[PDB]
């Protein structure tokens, strides 16, 4: 097992709902262990949904990503809980048993702060002001 | 038996902007695929900066009737036409079996728009700033005309 996990998290969240259909969350972590155990499999849980965690090309780099509808990707902090194989197996057992999933400690957690996701008007304003100017001209000449 | 798809999630590829590639691998076989490796050498680092994700990824096991999704965020450094070729996937169909080599779907040739051309086609706040800039042209006569009218009407 990884003893004393030291993590450096880096995360990205889609900010713009005009060019994307769904809000994508990307969390990269570098993991270093005191016992220098490498190439462990990690599993992520976000709000009780489990997502596969990939291993980076570099040793100890891991990435998890999930997407949410812009309506459901509310602004706020999303806690990503990472589990090892053993704790992940326990989590899957508790979930199958409808046991309290909170009893099972994650290996570490990462807080992802999500902030959330003219020419017609210019013509209209110029048109209205010009039209009233035309009315003014009529009254002036009337 | 693994089925894999490569998709480009961006509606527009733009020079200097993030380009998101998603790889979805589906095990449709009756057994688990072992030592599943995905490699996509199609993106030379001289033309694409890796912002997030990996072109090379390995999974120890994919359970039967299960799937894995991998996402890579690249940044194209040059505008032009680029061919999003298929990535290569290798896996073992059985323990001590032969390595099976598969390929993902190929999205095909996509155009990377130059940043200037993207802005020309899709560039908001410009009008917000521009609106005020037009006012000064008529400041003097606009006030004077009514002031004189009021002094005589």
């Amino acid at each position: 097992a990884c003893l004393e996990p030291q993590i450096t998290p880096s995360y990205y969240t889609t900010s713009d709902a005009v060019i994307s259909t769904e809000t994508v969350f990307i969390v990269e972590i570098s993991l270093t262990c005191k016992n220098r155990v490498q190439n462990m499999a990690l599993y992520a849980d976000v709000g009780g949904k489990q997502f596969p965690v990939t291993r980076g090309q570099d040793v100890g780099r891991y990435q998890v990503s999930w997407s949410l509808d812009h309506k459901s990707a509310h602004a706020g902090t999303y806690e990503v809980r990472f589990f090892d194989e053993e704790s992940y197996s326990l989590l899957r057992k508790a979930q199958r048993n409808n046991e309290d999933i909170s009893i099972i400690p994650p290996l570490f957690t990462v807080s992802v702060d999500h902030r959330g996701t003219t020419e017609v008007l210019a013509a209209a304003i110029g048109l209205v002001i010009y039209y009233l100017a035309f009315s003014a001209k009529s009254h002036i000449q009337a | 038996r693994l089925l894999a798809s490569k998709s480009l999630l961006n509606r527009y590829a733009v020079e200097g902007r993030d380009l998101t590639l998603q790889y979805n691998i589906y095990n449709v076989g009756s057994s688990a695929a072992l030592d599943v490796e995905l490699s996509d050498d199609s993106f030379p680092p001289e033309d694409f900066g890796i912002v997030s994700g990996m072109l090379n990824v390995k999974w120890d096991r994919i359970a039967p009737a299960s799937n894995v999704s991998h996402t890579v965020v690249l940044r194209p450094l040059k505008a032009g036409y680029f061919n999003f070729t298929s990535a290569t996937i290798t896996y073992l169909a059985q323990e001590d079996g032969p390595v099976v080599i598969g390929s993902t779907s190929a999205p095909g040739q996509g155009g990377i728009l130059a940043q200037r051309e993207f802005d020309r086609r899709f560039s908001f706040l410009d009008w917000a700033a521009f609106g005020v800039m037009t006012l000064p042209s008529i400041g003097i006569p606009l006030l004077l005309w009514y002031s004189s009218k009021r002094k005589y009407d």
